[PDB]
């Protein structure tokens, strides 16, 4: 029963039909349309263009069109080095890849005059690099300039996450210049183009690959906040091993991990009634909305416990251990914040994820914290 | 303090602004503009004659002078002087001062290569040797035959990088040399604060007015105002999930039910119940996670009831209602 | 505070000693045991309580009590019932309740 | 008409009586004819077509007919 | 590898293996698991599929330290050697600079020492070109996230290549880590597996102790009465009271649920009985034994109880004179942070507001060490010394200023316990 679901985990898209119109001159060897391909994240958009060019290169005339990933540069030189790697040649590399005018000499081909288009992968690392109008916008500016006179032009295909980048362009560039205009976006496929690809990615079909309306149910009730349904099939591939482990069932398993302690399991964290007392003690110190030290909390803990004698006053060292019991369940977090007297000195400020509405319910059942409120 | 504000203005998008701006700057006062340009054309032989005396020529005046300098330097002067000395004509090295990315090292590395490398000047390249290397250039040039070999142009000399003081003194030592003619323009009203009697001794500036009331097309690009957030988050909503449009629509209604300030906002509990009422929000976490996406792109605010409020104006939210949400 | 009244005086300590002597006199004993002071303190605290309207063995006993229902109750009427037949007073177990709360049990 | 009757189910999904996004078919019938609105309940096909419009509005689904996911 | 041959020496003069020595040998933290039994499969069945199908996935586990996530994934790969992969422990905190992990990967494919720059070029050249198997553990991921997230994007972008022979296993501190430090673009690549590890429970904390106490609980030793040496003249036994082991469990599962903390509090409590046994008989270093409940009562408290209270009452007089002046200003002004000159102003005043009493023998000594020749000191004797002594002790805290009057002083421990320890 394994080998049917061993193969489970692994032209084709209805977005490739768009881009061949957008590359309408790429089979007639002319300069194509003006390509700035954006997208909200997770939407397949990195592999989307990679699907096109791999279908382009396997289809396509002299054949040399290269694509490089802009991740580890922070600087516009070695991209123009990596276009030279499809030549397998040798030259003086440093000057030719550095200046704007130095790129222009690089664009005279050798063997058969096939035009070249570059593909700039993950442009947002250089967009969201160092300060905008100094280097990175200038880097954006310099690449999109295609004023070259022969039709051999370095057509850009760049990609980005957040859609602020168009308004970042200068008003000269927004005057119908370069690869600007066609701001081709990709709205996140709800279930209406992505699930059908999963259907065709179920070409080798096992018998029980589950009631597919539940798969449709999975698609409809994941599409609130999602972009990657194969990865959201990779959460089906984990639950398909649950039915192997036991020889949207799992989204139900995963949300109760996150929703609880405020409604119900707050009292699970405080089986000690003193842990209930010390939890209200933190919030009474939160009146002075300050750097809530473990000492200022201990200050209000003593000066209240001398008034109402519910228990004896305990140690600060005990007060250290008891607040860590509050910590490991995930209620209150402790951080070493800032005080700048001698050096960067670290006093510990706490923060609570509970509200007084979710407090007042669980304390009226216990009239021993009622003196303390 | 009832003040009319730029937020309370009929705003204009990107393509609408720049096109009708391009209509005015190429059709408003066209006839008198070239009519000025023909009048000042007769001054061009006068500039040629004085510039043989090594005079740093400086152009002030209202309006952009960028087009005028490039006509005067490139087409008129630079072949006229090459013909009058007796072959490629005189090299023109412009300096775009409105471009803030001008440094002192890079432009001078061009200069010593533009000027003659007759000696091993890379030996004196050592750590600031720039004033050192130009001093060895100056005293050699005192005993050379007097002829211009280079004319440089510095547009917008009060620019964001050229007005820095270690760059200004660098240009000061260039101007005392007789072989190079220095034709620059500034635009500031406090431009003669830049020079003392030390530098102007090295400069021997003269002045001329040019006022053509040009729009400064290139010089407007790097500059920005609030035209260039209410407009920022106007584009993110155009690419999201369809549910975020609806949960912002229910957000924007009761936040405009009551400028858009804090007081018109809503509590988190009831808004969870309201977005539970239309079968949208499952609980607090599923609400907040796709509300952090409105938080991450700074599209909504929260202050303290637990009030979440939109920081856009009263007029803006109904514009966000009828256009992008609907 | 709001529900407070008076303070502890040495005359109240002398009255507690006198009530313990009266409790020992009612039992016709020549000595004062530990059972009188724990009754007198309970008497003087329940005299004002109407306005609201030696330990390891006890811990072991509590564990034995737990080995039935597994209940962590705050106030007791049927935990203390297995203690008085053994030999320890009501005051020793009263400390065993508070101490142990530090064990979070 | 349709907004009110589903709005009861909202606060009745706010409670854990359905225990999940799964809910049985008898859980429906104890939440229409048991609850407050009388005689608004349509035919055996019509409010069964009415819950389709909610499924067409993509807020709740129907699956494994003794239950509904 | 090499030098372990040189770490061996010869003369080992018959070390006394006492009763409690053989406990601590197995109470060492080294040597199937009861608590995370089924979740071992949830890793492994997630891992077994990708391994025998030549794919590239991601597995994300979280939890507090001390829960076995360092341990369990080692047990995953360990059995897999029996049944194609290269195991690497890419620890985050064991990298000096964050880019130094890049060097390890390119070292652990062929054996070359190249740039973190030049490594990741050939790494990227590996991960999209090789025709068709690498297991990598990215431990303690708080270290490698800190600078600008450019490292963390790489380690999951390599997973996206369908021609990438790699299997990554991330182990973090918190589940929140790709939601409060990383971007959403990484959070798409992290997936939604998210295998949570909770704490241990106190029943299982009993079930983890006896796994170390398998062949030694209530067993017998062979002992000579002269040297205290035990052998697995009397034939003695040693028993472990399980209720004391239980009360060790019901605290550590309550506060932390940490598997090191449970073992070590048993390990600390074991050696308390060791010295008391050596105290009564003195076998040195060259009828039925047990470990009481009273040992783990002390050693668990020994994790808690302090000494700054005992430190303060064992300090100097002028130290206790200093703090008593300092709380006097904090109840005079209510500003919790007093200027240093005002304290020197106060300790002058706190002399003469008391009567002409011992105080005079103090006030003689407090401004001159006897020696009526040299006198009339402004600030008190060793005032720089005690203020330096209170500074490096951590009790006080004093901001840096060249003015020795208006430099502010802030308390660092709770001022009530300072008030409380002053009373003695
Ligand atoms: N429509 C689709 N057709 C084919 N494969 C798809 C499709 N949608 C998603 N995938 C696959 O699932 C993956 C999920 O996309 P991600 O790579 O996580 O996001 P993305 O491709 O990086 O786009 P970003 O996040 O905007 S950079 C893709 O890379 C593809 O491998
Ligand atoms: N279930 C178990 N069975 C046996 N020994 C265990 C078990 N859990 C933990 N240990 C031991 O206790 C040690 C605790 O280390 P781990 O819990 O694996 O590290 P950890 O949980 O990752 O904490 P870190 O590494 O600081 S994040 C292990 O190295 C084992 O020696």
């Amino acid at each position: 029963k394994a080998l049917l679901q061993k193969s489970s985990e692994l032209a084709r898209t209805a977005e490739y039909e768009q881009v061949m119109n957008f590359l309408a001159k790429a089979i007639s060897e002319h300069r194509s349309d003006s390509l700035y391909i954006t997208g909200p994240p997770g939407t397949g958009k990195t592999a989307q263009l990679d699907m096109i060019i791999r279908q382009k290169f396997q289809s396509l005339e002299s054949v040399a069109v290269t694509s490089i990933n802009c991740i580890s540069l922070g600087e516009p030189s070695s991209i123009f080095q990596k276009i030279f790697d499809s030549f397998q040649d040798l030259n003086g590399p440093t000057l030719q890849i550095k200046n704007m005018q130095h790129l222009q000499k690089f664009l005279e081909p050798y063997h058969k005059k096939t035009t070249f288009v570059v593909v700039l992968d993950e442009m947002d690392r250089l967009l969201h690099a160092n300060t905008s109008e100094t280097q990175s916008v200038r880097t954006i500016l310099e690449l999109f300039l295609l004023a070259k006179l022969p039709t051999v032009s370095f057509v850009l295909i760049g990609m980005a996450n957040s859609l602020d980048m168009k308004d970042r362009f200068l008003s000269r560039l927004n005057l119908d210049r370069g690869l600007l205009p066609q701001t081709i976006v990709f709205q996140p496929y709800t279930a209406e183009q992505m699930y059908e690809i999963v259907i065709q990615k179920m070409s080798s079909l096992p018998t029980i690959i589950f009631q597919p309306m539940a798969i449709k149910f999975a698609a409809k009730k994941c599409a609130g906040n999602t972009g990657d349904l194969r990865k959201l099939f990779d959460v089906l591939r984990g639950s398909i091993e649950i039915y192997e482990l036991e020889k949207l069932n799992y989204i139900a398993k995963v949300f109760s991990k996150f929703v609880n302690n405020n409604s119900t399991r707050t009292r699970i964290a405080k089986l000690n009634i003193q842990q209930k007392l010390i939890l209200c003690t933190i919030i009474q110190s939160l009146k002075l909305n300050s750097d809530a030290t473990i000492d200022e909390s201990f200050d209000h803990y003593i000066k209240a416990i001398t008034k109402t004698d519910t228990l004896a006053p305990l140690q600060r060292n005990e007060f250290l251990e008891i607040c860590t019991i509050l910590e490991t369940c995930g209620l209150v977090s402790i951080k070493k914040t800032k005080c700048k007297g001698k050096t960067k000195r670290f006093v510990d400020k706490i923060d609570v994820d509970l509200d007084m509405r979710e407090f007042y319910d669980e304390m009226t059942k216990i009239s021993i914290l009622k003196p303390f409120l | 303090k009832s003040r009319h504000t730029m937020s309370m203005a009929p705003d204009v998008t990107r393509e609408e602004f720049s096109l009708v701006s391009n209509f005015f700057n190429e059709n408003f006062q066209k006839r008198p503009r070239q009519k000025l340009f023909e009048i000042q054309k007769k001054m061009f032989p006068q500039y040629w004659f004085e510039l043989t005396q090594g005079f740093s020529l400086l152009f002030y005046g209202v309006g952009s002078k960028r087009n005028f300098l490039e006509e005067f330097a490139i087409d008129y002067l630079s072949p006229k002087i090459a013909y009058s000395q007796l072959v490629n004509s005189i090299p023109c090295l412009i300096l775009n001062g409105y471009n803030p990315s001008c440094n002192y090292r890079d432009v001078f590395k061009e200069i010593t290569d533009l000027l003659v490398p007759a000696e091993l000047t890379r030996s004196e390249t050592k750590g600031n040797h720039v004033i050192l290397q130009i001093q060895k250039m100056i005293d050699f040039y005192k005993n050379q035959p007097l002829d211009i070999k280079l004319i440089l142009v510095v547009h917008n000399l009060d620019g964001p990088s050229i007005r820095k003081n270690t760059f200004q003194t660098m240009l000061s030592f260039l101007s005392v040399i007789r072989q190079i003619a220095i034709v620059a323009s500034t635009d500031h009203i406090y431009a003669p604060l830049l020079w003392d009697n030390m530098k102007a001794q090295n400069y021997n500036f003269v002045f001329h007015d040019i006022s053509n009331f040009e729009p400064s097309t290139v010089e407007s690009t790097f500059q920005d105002v609030m035209k260039m957030g209410a407009e920022g988050a106007k584009y993110v909503l155009q690419s999201l999930t369809v549910n975020s449009k609806k949960m912002y629509k229910l957000l924007i209604e009761t936040q405009m039910q009551n400028r858009g300030t804090q007081r018109t906002g809503v509590e988190l509990k009831l808004f969870n119940h309201l977005c539970a009422a239309d079968f949208i929000a499952s609980n607090e976490i599923a609400l907040r996670s796709m509300l952090r996406e409105f938080i991450e792109h700074k599209m909504a605010n929260i202050t303290k009831m637990e009030i979440i409020w939109v920081p856009y104006t009263y007029a803006e939210l109904e514009k966000l209602l009828k256009t992008v949400l609907n | 505070s709001k529900f407070s009244f008076g303070q502890a005086t040495p005359r109240t300590l002398l009255g507690i000693i006198r009530l313990s002597q009266a409790l020992a006199k009612l039992r016709l004993a020549d000595m004062v045991d530990i059972d009188d002071v724990e009754e007198a303190l309970r008497l003087v605290r329940v005299s004002k309580e109407s306005l609201y309207q030696p330990t390891t063995k006890i811990f072991t006993i509590i564990k034995k009590m737990l080995q039935e229902t597994g209940k962590n109750t705050l106030s007791y009427e049927n935990i203390v019932k297995t203690v008085r037949l053994r030999g320890f007073t009501m005051l020793q177990l009263s400390n065993c309740i508070q101490e142990y709360s530090y064990l979070n049990v | 008409r349709l907004s009110l009757i589903s709005g009861i189910i909202a606060r009745l999904m706010q409670t854990e009586i359905f225990e999940e996004e799964s809910y049985p078919v008898a859980s429906l019938f104890e939440r229409i004819n048991e609850e407050l609105p009388e005689e608004e309940k349509f035919s055996a096909q019509e409010y069964l077509a009415g819950l389709k419009i909610m499924s067409d509005r993509n807020n709740l689904m129907v699956a494994d007919d003794k239950v509904w996911r | 590898s090499r030098f372990e041959n040189k770490l061996k020496t010869t003369q080992k003069h018959q070390i006394v293996e006492t009763i409690f020595s053989k406990v601590k040998k197995q109470l060492n933290s080294s040597y199937y698991l009861p608590a995370r039994e089924n979740e071992f499969a949830s890793i492994y069945l997630s891992a077994y599929s990708a391994i025998e199908s030549d794919s590239a996935t991601t597995i994300y586990v979280a939890g507090t330290p001390g829960v076995g996530k360092t341990l369990t994934v080692r047990e995953v790969v360990k059995e897999l050697l029996s049944s194609d992969f290269l195991y690497v422990e890419i620890n985050g905190l064991k990298m000096v600079k964050p880019t130094d992990c890049y060097e390890t990967l390119w070292n652990k494919v062929s054996g070359e020492r190249l740039t973190w720059a030049a490594s990741m070029e050939s790494l990227e050249f590996y991960f999209k070109r090789v025709p068709k198997t690498i297991v990598v553990l990215l431990d303690e991921l708080d270290a490698m996230v800190t600078k600008s997230q450019d490292i963390m994007y790489n380690f999951f972008n390599w997973t996206t290549y369908e021609n990438a022979k790699l299997i990554v296993i991330a182990v973090a501190n918190t589940m929140d880590l790709p939601e409060r430090q990383l971007g959403n673009k990484i959070t798409s690549r992290i997936g939604f597996t998210r295998i949570m590890f909770t704490g241990y429970t106190h029943e299982e904390l009993k079930n983890i102790i006896d796994l170390r106490l398998k062949g030694l609980n209530d067993s017998f030793f062979y002992v000579d009465t002269k040297t205290g040496n035990a052998i697995l003249v009397r034939k003695v036994r040693l028993r472990m009271s399980a209720d004391a082991i239980e009360i060790a469990s019901r605290k550590v599962a309550s506060v932390s649920g940490d598997a090191r903390r449970a073992l070590k509090v048993c390990k600390r409590a074991a050696e308390i009985a060791e010295k008391h046994y050596m105290a009564k008989h003195g076998y040195g270093y060259d009828g039925v034994q047990t470990v009481h409940i009273t040992h783990v009562m002390k050693a668990l408290n020994e994790t808690l109880n302090s000494h700054v209270i005992t430190f303060m009452t064992r300090l100097s007089f002028t130290a206790k004179l200093f703090i008593y002046a300092l709380l006097n200003l904090m109840k005079k002004n209510g500003s919790q942070e007093q200027e240093l000159g005002d304290i020197v102003d106060e300790i002058k005043l706190l002399i003469e507001v008391n009567g002409s009493n011992f105080v005079m023998e103090i006030a003689k000594t407090l401004f001159q060490q006897g020696s009526d020749n040299i006198s009339e000191q402004l600030r008190i004797i060793s005032w720089d010394f005690v203020l330096n002594q209170l500074l490096d002790a951590g009790i006080l805290f004093k901001q840096t200023m060249k003015n020795d009057r208006i430099c502010c002083v802030k308390l660092n421990i709770s001022v009530e316990e300072a008030k409380r320890a002053m009373n003695e």
